[PDB]
RNA sequence: AAGCCAGAGGAAACUCUGGUGGAGGUCCGUAGCGGUCCUGACGUGCAAAUCGGUCGUCCGACCUGGGUAUAGGGGCGAAAG
RNA sequence: AGAUCUUGGUGGUAGUAGCAAAUAUUCAAACGAGAACUUUGAAGGCCGAAGUGGAGAAGGGUUCCAUGUGAACAGCAGUUGAACAUGGGUCAGUCGGUCCUGAGAGAUGGGCGAGCGCCGUUCCGAAGGGACGGGCGAUGGCCUCCGUUGCCCUCGGCCGAUCGAAAGGGAGUCGGGUUCAGAUCCCCGAAUCCGGAGUGGCGGAGAUGGGCGCCGCGAGGCGUCCAGUGCGGUAACGCGACCGAUCCCGGAGAAGCCGGCGGGAGCCCCGGGGAGAGUUCUCUUUUCUUUGUGAAGGGCAGGGCGCCCUGGAAUGGGUUCGCCCCGAGAGAGGGGCCCGUGCCUUGGAAAGCGUCGCGGUUCCGGCGGCGUCCGGUGAGCUCUCGCUGGCCCUUGAAAAUCCGGGGGAGAGGGUGUAAAUCUCGCGCCGGGCCGUACCCAUAUCCGCAGCAGGUCUCCAAGGUGAACAGCCUCUGGCAUGUUGGAACAAUGUAGGUAAGGGAAGUCGGCAAGCCGGAUCCGUAACUUCGGGAUAAGGAUUGGCUCUAAGGGCUGGGUCGGUCGCGGCCGGCGCCUAGCAGCCGACUUAGAACUGGUGCGGACCAGGGGAAUCCGACUGUUUAAUUAAAACAAAGCAUCGCGAAGGCCCG
């Protein structure tokens, strides 16, 4: 809403921030085996656990 | 805003220590003088033209006499 | 809310200190603002006037009878009720009431009772005539009202 | 404009940047940014230039 | 004109709740609803707020009273008989 | 027509969210939130059920700021009972003090005989 | 509906007539709440209970948000397990 | 090789079912490789103010904004996107939280418990840690004298921590401008609340007079003495302040639902004057749009008063739509107070808006001209204020917080350009923390989804009409609901019509059909006398031209006997069956004429009657097969119980 407590919102700020891709350069890393972010997430296809 | 009846009033308000400035405005009918004081802003109504002018040379110095036209 | 009989607010002095003591007297029927009240031994017999059984005529009836000597009133409180004073014996220090229900009871002589019947009549005369008064009587009381067999 | 700690508030912001600017300083809004950063609108005095006092900062 | 033969005041009740409990709340509705002249200044505005309380307009005089009516029979026996009592207990 | 929207986050019709229509200067309709009505002071008698002449019917918290005359009537019990039940405590006062006065006098008399 | 006004008839008791008044778990009927029938539609659906028309009630035992209390042999139930 | 075996993968079905709820799209152009779907323009429609409009709460959490991409997703497509990528965006003393308490939750004391703990919330507590008041002192120091500090005396029951509402209580911010996205927050301008000022910031008030001796022509000066914690009004009460503690009293906060009136505003309507548009085949001095003044002060209307004074009323009178009111003081006259959201004024025109131009700062709060006017309506709609009633075996919060009064403990100065004190005017300083973007729903929430479901509110135009009904339209919005094209088979779903007959169909009039609005008549049995009842039954209804009836405002003088073609008194006269003029809503009734008998022409909109059974009625019930005769109900009857008690939890 709105209308939201300071934690809710330091809440939500962090799951903005840690949605993101991969940076480019981590694929070039020694022994990488890492392709794509994982852990995307959209607004839409899943709610956060709040 | 408060309204001064009388010229006196206008006279030793527009010499107060917290008056910033004063505004002299020429409408159809009157001329409006407004000093901007620290809490209101004191208008003085003179319907005729020769005590306006009067009073415009009359103003203490060391404030703006800013003109709004 | 939730009694038929009316309460009266009545305010006396501190006998003690500077001060004004407010009651909430039952309003034995008769009584009115502005008048006055008067609460102790030697009070006179009015009504809504307090003092003790064992100084009351033996045909007297009374307001709100006191079940043990000392606490507040507990008996014939509901409206239109009253017990009746019968019977003294000076010495042991009791006295005999008829109660409400008809039950004759022995107290102590240092009980009192606000002399009159309690204010709100015959309330119980009027048939109810709808589910919703009695909902509306209920309401204000507790949740009992609707009885399933 | 700039980005400050969460935990300070507009009398330690005020006095910060009148210390470390060496300004003088009109009034200070605060808000909380969506992630999570703090934002200050520190508005200058009026005998103060936001434009040369943002040169000598070095964020023109 | 007469708009009502019998029923009068429980007219609003229609044809509900039967004619007998119609006419035993009939009299006690009347008696509600009614002003009775004020024994303290005389005029007639005492009338029912709640149950048990009536309040003259007039004077602002506040009663317990009855149910339904100002006084009930039982309370003026009672005020008789307390007064009698009274006056046999004092010499 | 032009219609109105709330100015404020509360939506719903409560007491505290009561509104008025103003045309602002720049020809405009807009809510303008108003402010309860107050009530002037009830007599101190609780008999007569008018309320005080005199003074100023305003909230609470607002009595705080303005000056004492607009509070209080200059006379005895002002701005907390009413005239009429003023005069008649008076008139009580002296009456049951002289009744006072004649009951002293006629026990003081009677004891002459013993 | 009570209450009130006027006119008329009566010895009275009172009655008749025309207004006024606006009561009621009153009626018709929206929104709301519900869910009778078509045993309609759909029945791998729009829907793990919905849709169309037709319907019941619509000043009250009315509808409703939020805050609270009651927890499993317990709760709560105008009562159908 | 099996276990309707476990996990993974793959077929036929099968290019099949299907992409059909809510009327609808078409033309041109642009970008682009590519257009039924994007964008612009034109047209045709729809939502039709109880919206498909404009804004919120809960919930979501970046979906908001701009740019770029065309992998995947948006069940067709896409040049588009709530998709992907990159950047950006939420600014507060006065909008909320924060404070208060509500239903309630919950520590401590105590009790219980093997124990984690839980019971209890005033009950089995030594439960006040504060205080302007006085003294004893430390002089800490501008040691005048006021501020510190410790102890003692005196006073001191919130008698109970604490939490509990972004819809309850709760001081005080409005107008204009501004962005790609923010504003009651930014900028401009006007205010306002709370707190603080110790060295006291300035004024004003307190508060500055009388008596006597003298001087002095008087006026006025000197000495001395005595006052002075304001003043006015018969009153209601008023004036700018107006000493005062512990304590006490009171008020505000602080109160349901419904009815009927009246005041004010906003909107709607009508008549003009402008400005800009639309039509002009003909007519139309025409049709449409637009035509401001915030908060806070001052003044004045208007509304209200169960406020005061005079006076004393029956031949009772006053008065409302209704009521109601009066020797406990009517009518009448004269006052007082409250509200004042209305009008005028400061704000204020400098702004805003509409138009017509002129310069450019690639993108100007640019500059200029003119205007922003006069009226009338009303059972109109919506808010709001007020008055007065009705209903209740229903009486419709509490507390923070603020204020008034009673009382007079004390404080203040010796007549001074005086003191204590001040709720008066002005001035000085501060208001910290958190939220603030956007959606708020036939796509930003829940339902596995862009799901015909579900989800709490605010604003609300014109016509018809009883109407917030239905139907059409304006502001605003949209593209037909997750695809299009071509044909018009059967079967279906939804909607109609059908000759003659009229329930013969069927378990059964299921379904459909008939009736339907309003006016005028006219209404039975039965009845608990209230009803039945829109019983039943019949007639009328359009258009046009008239005619009657239903109202509101003013003014009615007999005149120079004279001078403030005008005024004071007066010889100077009979509207007294009331006239003259002006203005104004709708509504009703009647008449003529008239159309191919059609007229509640669409929309809206009861089929009726005679019975039997059950349940009195209104209400409720198996969410998702049973709405009933079932449950409830009022009414009736019985039982227990006088508190060491009845019933029940534990
Ligand atoms: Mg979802
Ligand atoms: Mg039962
Ligand atoms: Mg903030
Ligand atoms: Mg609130
Ligand atoms: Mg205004
Ligand atoms: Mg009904
Ligand atoms: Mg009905
Ligand atoms: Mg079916
Ligand atoms: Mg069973
Ligand atoms: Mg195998
Ligand atoms: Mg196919
Ligand atoms: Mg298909
Ligand atoms: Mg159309
Ligand atoms: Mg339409
Ligand atoms: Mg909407
Ligand atoms: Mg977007
Ligand atoms: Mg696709
Ligand atoms: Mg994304
Ligand atoms: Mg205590
Ligand atoms: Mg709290
Ligand atoms: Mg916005
Ligand atoms: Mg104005
Ligand atoms: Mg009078
Ligand atoms: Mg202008
Ligand atoms: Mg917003
Ligand atoms: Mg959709
Ligand atoms: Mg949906
Ligand atoms: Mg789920
Ligand atoms: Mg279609
Ligand atoms: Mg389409
Ligand atoms: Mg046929
Ligand atoms: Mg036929
Ligand atoms: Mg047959
Ligand atoms: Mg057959
Ligand atoms: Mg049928
Ligand atoms: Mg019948
Ligand atoms: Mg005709
Ligand atoms: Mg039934
Ligand atoms: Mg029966
Ligand atoms: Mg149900
Ligand atoms: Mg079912
Ligand atoms: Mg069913
Ligand atoms: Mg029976
Ligand atoms: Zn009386
Ligand atoms: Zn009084």
């Amino acid at each position: 809403s709105s209308h939201k407590t300071f934690r809710i919102k330091r809440f939500l700020a962090k799951k903005q921030k840690q949605n993101r891709p991969i940076p480019q350069w981590i694929r070039m890393k020694t022994g990488n085996k890492i392709r794509y972010n994982s852990k995307r997430r959209h607004w839409r296809r899943t709610k956060l656990g709040l | 805003p408060r309204k001064i009846e009388e010229i006196k009033d206008f006279l030793l308000t527009a010499r107060r220590k917290d008056a910033k400035s004063v505004k002299i405005k020429k409408n159809k009918d009157n001329v409006k003088f407004k000093v901007r004081c620290s809490r209101y802003l004191y208008t003085l109504v003179i319907t005729d033209k020769e005590k306006a002018e009067k009073l415009k040379q009359s103003l203490p110095p060391g404030l703006a006499v800013k003109e709004l036209k | 809310p939730g009694r038929g009989a009316p309460l009266a607010k009545v305010v006396f002095r501190d006998p003690y200190r500077f001060k004004k003591r407010t009651e909430l007297f039952i309003a034995a029927e008769g009584i009115h603002t502005g008048q006055f009240v008067y609460c102790g031994k030697k009070a006179q017999l009015n009504i809504g006037n307090v003092l003790p059984v064992g100084t009351m005529p033996e045909g007297t009836i009374v307001c709100c009878l006191e079940e043990k000597p000392g606490d507040r009133g507990k008996l014939a409180r509901a409206s239109g009720n009253y017990a009746t004073v019968i019977s003294h014996n000076p010495e042991t220090k009791k006295t005999r009431v008829k109660l409400p229900s008809g039950s004759k009871k022995v107290i102590s002589s240092a009980n009192r009772a606000v002399v009159g019947v309690v204010a709100g009549g015959g309330r119980i005369d009027k048939p109810i005539l709808k589910a919703g008064r009695a909902y509306h009587k209920y309401k204000a009381k507790r949740n009992c009202w609707p009885r399933v067999r | 404009v700039f980005i400050v700690d969460v935990k300070a508030n507009k009398h330690q912001i005020k006095q910060a940047v009148k210390k470390l600017y060496d300004i003088d300083v009109a009034k200070v809004n605060t808000l909380i940014r969506p992630d999570g950063e703090k934002k200050a609108y520190v508005r200058l005095a009026p005998d103060y230039d936001a434009l040369d006092v943002a040169n000598k900062i070095g964020i023109i | 004109a007469k708009r009502t033969k019998k029923v009068g005041i429980v007219g609003k009740y229609g044809t509900r709740y039967g004619a007998s409990l119609r006419k035993m709340v009939k009299k006690i509705e009347i008696s509600q609803h009614a002003k009775y002249t004020c024994s303290f200044c005389g005029k007639t505005k005492m009338k029912r707020r709640a149950v048990g309380i009536w309040h003259c307009g007039s004077c602002m005089k506040t009663v317990a009273g009855g149910a339904w009516t100002y006084n009930t029979t039982s309370a003026v026996t009672v005020k008789s008989a307390i007064r009698r009592l009274k006056e046999l207990k004092d010499q | 027509v032009q219609r109105l929207t709330y100015r404020r986050r509360l939506s719903y019709n409560t007491a505290s969210n009561k509104t008025r229509l103003s045309r602002t200067p720049g020809n405009r309709i807009v809510y303008l939130y108003t402010k309860k009505v107050g009530k002037a002071p009830k007599s101190a008698c609780g008999v007569c059920p008018g309320r005080l002449r005199g003074v100023r019917a305003v909230r609470p918290k607002v009595l705080m700021r303005l000056s004492k005359t607009k509070k209080h009537v200059s006379r005895a019990y002002g701005g907390s009972m009413c005239a009429k039940c003023v005069r008649d405590r008076i008139k009580r006062a002296f009456l049951i003090e002289e009744q006072k006065i004649v009951v002293k006098v006629l026990k003081a008399q009677a004891q002459s005989q013993k």
